[PDB]
């Protein structure tokens, strides 16, 4: 069970 | 703070400017649950908009991008504003920016936007989406951009209803037959998942994907080393054979079937349930089809799982068993009680899913009306293996499809 995500965020470390 | 991000925001020294952005994207990528309510009362939409149209600063309408970007990640609600401030022509502009940070983080930004809704989808698909995306799609790109890009091509299908305009299918199909041959895992699992929805959207657009010959790439990643990209395949593939009988045999006709035998017996239940949910189909078309079930020594893992099988593989091997029965000749049916099919198909009465009850039953009506002299042969068969104790018991007011059923059977043969 792996469907793709719909939304995404982009994390920072930095 | 948040007030002084906001002001800082409007400046017009690039210096304090920039670093005042560079502050709200933290705010946004500093956990997983970020304040993003706040932020949009904050006023800062307007600005993180204007920011996209500085062709003369790209370091800040990257941060920009990637500030809206992670607003639109948010619930419905918050991705709304985003689209509501006039922001998704600004993005399909910087598809074109000489900055690949500014491109991909534009991607980025528009698959979210893409992902909330149809209505969202047309609009930025009407605009002119698709063709500068698939513009990207090329050697020399990175392959963390390329990943970006497969899944905003995930989302330009993922929806059905209403289902995406042909003249989109048609552009992206010979996109998916150049990334279908990828080394990347998670390119071939997101290039193999948009062809799921793809063939779950409806036959005319199935046939959008038999046309565009993608499917003899698709079957034989039914046995590629990564589960997670038979999962996808064993699902595009499932639902191509839910149409007609002519667009079923091309999936046959690419040898779909010599690789389950790895899959009707993989440690994976959902791998099994959704193994046998594909046969259950091919067991719907014609008889050739359904000898071609006979022909691969299946019939019999079928049977296994039907008995020894968990409840969600059982459901859709009772419905493998019972399509063949109503379609199928007489010695194919045959085939399948001399395989022992009687005992364990009859074992799923006392289940509480009326469909499979259902199933079982209109199965079991169909045997016993096609084998004509052998009645009194099988009938032994399901009165011996304690089946016909539960067809009794199975004259209960509890659902009249059912005792209306299971009252004939018996006045006809018991």
């Amino acid at each position: 069970n792996y469907c793709p995500p719909v939304k995404r965020e982009r994390t920072s470390s930095l | 703070s948040l007030e002084a991000i906001v002001q800082n925001a409007s400046s017009d020294n690039q210096g304090i400017q920039l670093s005042a952005v560079q502050a709200a994207r933290k705010l946004l990528s500093s956990d997983r649950n970020p304040p993003i309510d706040d932020l949009i009362k904050s006023g800062i939409l307007p600005i993180l908009v204007h920011c996209l149209e500085r062709d003369d600063n790209p370091s800040l309408q990257f941060e920009a991008a990637w500030a809206l970007t992670n607003i639109a990640s948010g619930t419905s609600e918050q991705t709304q504003a985003v689209v509501q401030s006039n922001a998704v022509p600004l993005f399909l502009r910087l598809l074109h920016s000489p900055h690949q940070n500014v491109c991909e983080q534009a991607v980025w930004a528009l698959g979210n936007i893409i992902g909330d809704g149809p209505q969202c989808r047309d609009y930025v698909i009407s605009l002119g989406v698709v063709k500068p995306l698939l513009s990207f799609i090329s050697p020399s790109i990175p392959i963390t951009f390329l990943r970006n890009v497969t899944w905003v091509m995930v989302n330009l299908c993922r929806h059905k209803d209403p289902p995406p305009p042909m003249e989109t299918i048609q552009e992206i199909l010979p996109a998916l037959c150049v990334l279908i041959h990828h080394t990347d895992v998670n390119i071939l699992v997101d290039t193999v998942w948009a062809l799921s929805y793809l063939t779950d959207a409806g036959n005319e657009q199935i046939q959008m994907v038999i046309d565009s010959g993608i499917v003899p790439h698709l079957v034989p990643l039914l046995s590629h080393q990564e589960v997670k990209v038979q999962t996808a395949a064993l699902r595009a593939v499932g639902n191509i054979v839910t149409g007609t009988d002519e667009q079923t045999q091309v999936v046959l006709n690419c040898d779909a079937l010599s690789h389950f035998p790895a899959l009707l017996t993989h440690p994976k239940e959902k791998i099994n349930k959704e193994a046998v949910w594909f046969l259950s189909n091919i067991t719907a078309g014609n008889q050739q089809q359904v000898q071609a079930v006979i022909d691969a020594n299946l019939v019999p893992m079928i049977i296994h799982l039907l008995d020894k099988g968990d409840f969600g593989t059982q459901k859709e091997a009772a419905w493998a068993i019972s399509n063949l029965t109503i379609s199928g000749r007489k010695d194919q049916v045959a085939y399948l009680i001399q395989q022992n099919v009687i005992p364990p198909f009859c074992n799923l009465l006392t289940v509480k899913d009326a469909q499979v009850v259902q199933v079982v039953l209109d199965g079991l009506s169909n045997i016993l009306k096609m084998a004509e002299d052998e009645a009194e042969t099988i009938g032994n068969l399901i009165e011996e293996c304690g089946g016909l104790e539960k067809i009794e018991q199975l004259q209960n007011h509890e659902n009249e499809d059912i005792y209306k059923l299971a009252y004939e059977i018996i006045d006809q043969f018991f």
